[PDB]
C-alpha cells in the first residue's frame, strides 16, 4: 500500500524481532537475488507483495468492465453526416 | 420531388467512400451471381467478386448512389461520376 512493511503485531513485523526495530532487513527489504535465495522473512514479505497485484487484477477486471459498458452506451448513437456535422 | 436536390447544387464530396464502395461491389456481385448481363469483356474468370471489380475498373456499373443530407432532402450521385482511389 505504498509503504513499507507495516506493524502486524505490537510495535514488531515478526514474532523473530525485537520491539521498536525499524532496520531495513526487519521493514521488508530483501538484499539477496534469484539466483541466490530468499531467506524466510523476506520471502513472507514478498509473498505479500505479490498477493497486492493479485487481488489488484482479480477485482478491478469487473469495475473497469462496469465503466466500459458505461461508456459505450452513452455514445453508441453518434454519426458524422454528409453535412460534416 | 422537392427534397431532390438540383445538379449544379451539389454540395457534397465528388469522391466516394469505402463504405459505398464495398455496398455497390457487394449488390453487383449478387447481380452477377443471380445470372445478369455482364458489361464487360470476361477473360477467363469466375468469380461474381472479381468481375464486379473489373466492371468498375472500366467504370461501367449502371448504378445510382442516392445520400441522405439529416433534413430528409437526398443527392443522387451516379457511379460513372464518382472518383474512386486506387
Amino acid at each position: 500500500e505504498g509503504k513499507r512493511i507495516a506493524f502486524g503485531f505490537v510495535d514488531r513485523t515478526l514474532p523473530h524481532f525485537s520491539k521498536d526495530d525499524y532496520s531495513p532487513e526487519s521493514k521488508g527489504f530483501v538484499e539477496n537475488s534469484y539466483l541466490r535465495g530468499l531467506t524466510p522473512q523476506e520471502f513472507f514479505f514478498h509473498a505479500m507483495g505479490g498477493r497486492e497485484g493479485l487481488i489488484d487484477t482479480a477485482v478491478k477486471t469487473a469495475e473497469t468492465g462496469y465503466i466500459q459498458r458505461r461508456l459505450v452506451k452513452a455514445l453508441e448513437d453518434i454519426m458524422v453526416h454528409y453535412d460534416n456535422t | 420531388k422537392e427534397k431532390a436536390i438540383p445538379k449544379d447544387q451539389r454540395a457534397t464530396t465528388p469522391y466516394m467512400t469505402k463504405y459505398e464502395r464495398a455496398r455497390i461491389l457487394g449488390t453487383r456481385a449478387l447481380q452477377i451471381s443471380m445470372n445478369a448481363p455482364v458489361f464487360v469483356d470476361l477473360e477467363g474468370e469466375t468469380d461474381p467478386l472479381r468481375i464486379a471489380m473489373k466492371e468498375l475498373a472500366e467504370k461501367k456499373i449502371p448504378l445510382v448512389i442516392r445520400r441522405y443530407l439529416p433534413d430528409g432532402s437526398f443527392e443522387d450521385w451516379s457511379v460513372e461520376e464518382l472518383i474512386v482511389d486506387l
